[PDB]
């Protein structure tokens, strides 16, 4: 079970490598890029078949949001190690999952500072790190992103200044029009949100995304009774430019683009105790599977 | 071998009672990078959470007092 403890980055990549060896007909593991400090940013591709719609799922762009990589890892475990229980999202759907976008920051939050958020790439003489979810090149730097190098929402020296966000960009762009569902896992707050992050004006196809997002919230409510708030980002969060969901929607042209804020726990919300991981990732997968199924029915 | 010390740090919970009160929290976050906002939304009844270093605690609370916001000290000592 990957849902009993928070895994370090090397354990995550070792788990992926094991899956690539154990399931060579179902799974391929590849390097999408290399972090600033030299760590391998890997994806796992599940059920690759010509003509399939692709779900791209990433997590761990923000270092301290530990329940998101755990949820991504649990999703991988269900789809790969329990595929017979998940055929409804494995017929015409291919999954590409990036369980940790920001391994340098993630490891730093384990070793030194539990509440670290950014990358670790130096930004000048005084501080290190960029907010990866303010670093994507769509209306970059226009609102809700700090210009201060040491702020936790620092937008970066330029758009896509971080190899970690370039890795997300390259991995998504490699799908060459086949990606129909982009899903980014964060914490915390129990929200299922969609573009625009940077403005309150609704996108023209917001209803299609809302249909998917409501399906995830509904499935979660029917499974555990937990409530999720669904809507366009600015309904819940103050406007911010440079998020990955905005970029996937507008630049990668992914019709369904969603950011999920996973349940909080522990004294900080970001740090549910390890004993609570299983129930959170189990419930989260219920919503994620239901959104993918809706996408599978639409494409 | 060595990790960041959180000695003397506190976490405060704030529940804004209007969109204007929540906006005050947003300006505080945007203008004071030394504060660590763990959570901040526009959701009614939601609790914002802010981790505050000892050097910032008196000034931060006075800003809360100045604007009439309700707050609670939810963690008194993060303890290193
Ligand atoms: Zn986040």
């Amino acid at each position: 079970d990957v849902s009993t403890s928070y895994l370090r980055h090397n354990e995550i990549n070792e788990y992926l490598q094991t899956l690539s060896q154990k399931y060579p007909s179902l799974v391929s593991v590849e390097e999408a890029g290399t972090s600033y400090e030299g760590r391998s940013i890997k994806t796992i591709t599940i059920n690759k078949k010509p003509g399939n719609a692709v779900v791209f799922l990433d997590a761990g762009i923000h270092a301290r949001e530990w329940i998101a990589p755990a949820t991504a890892l649990y999703a991988i475990e269900q789809l790969v190690e329990h595929s017979s229980e998940n055929q409804e999202v494995l017929s015409n759907l291919t999954w590409v999952i990036m369980p940790v976008v920001n391994p340098d920051g993630y490891e730093f939050s384990h070793e030194t500072d539990r509440f670290w958020r950014k990358t670790r790439k130096p930004t000048g003489k005084s501080c290190k790190g960029t907010d990866g979810n303010r670093n994507f090149d769509y209306h970059w730097g226009e609102v809700g992103a700090s210009t201060q190098a040491c702020a936790d929402t620092f937008r970066g020296e330029t758009a896509f200044s971080e190899p970690e966000t370039r890795a997300v960009r390259d991995a998504v762009m490699k799908l060459k029009g086949s990606c129909k569902f982009y899903l980014s896992l964060h914490s915390y707050g129990n929200y299922i949100l969609y573009p625009w992050g940077w403005t309150s004006k609704l996108p023209e196809t917001w209803e299609a995304i809302d249909e998917v997002a409501q399906a995830g919230a509904e499935a979660i409510k029917q499974s555990t009774g937990s409530r999720y708030t669904v809507g366009s980002s600015t309904n819940v969060l103050y406007a911010a430019a440079g998020g990955s969901d905005d970029w996937a929607f507008a630049v990668a042209e992914v019709p369904i683009s969603i950011t999920m804020e996973l349940p909080g726990g522990g004294n900080g919300g970001f740090n549910p105790p390890p004993s609570s991981i299983e129930k959170i990732v189990n419930e989260s997968w219920v919503g994620i599977k239901a959104m993918a199924l809706k996408v599978a029915q639409m494409f | 071998p060595m990790r960041r010390s959180y000695e003397g740090y506190k976490v405060y919970g704030i529940v804004p009672e209007s969109p204007d009160e929540a906006e005050i929290l947003y300006q505080i976050r945007q203008s004071n990078p030394d504060l660590d906002f763990w959570h901040l939304t526009k959701q009614p009844g939601d609790e914002a959470r802010v981790l505050v270093a000892p050097k910032d605690q008196r000034s931060f609370l006075i800003k809360l007092i100045r604007h009439g916001l309700h707050y609670q000290e939810v963690i008194s000592d993060v303890e290193g």
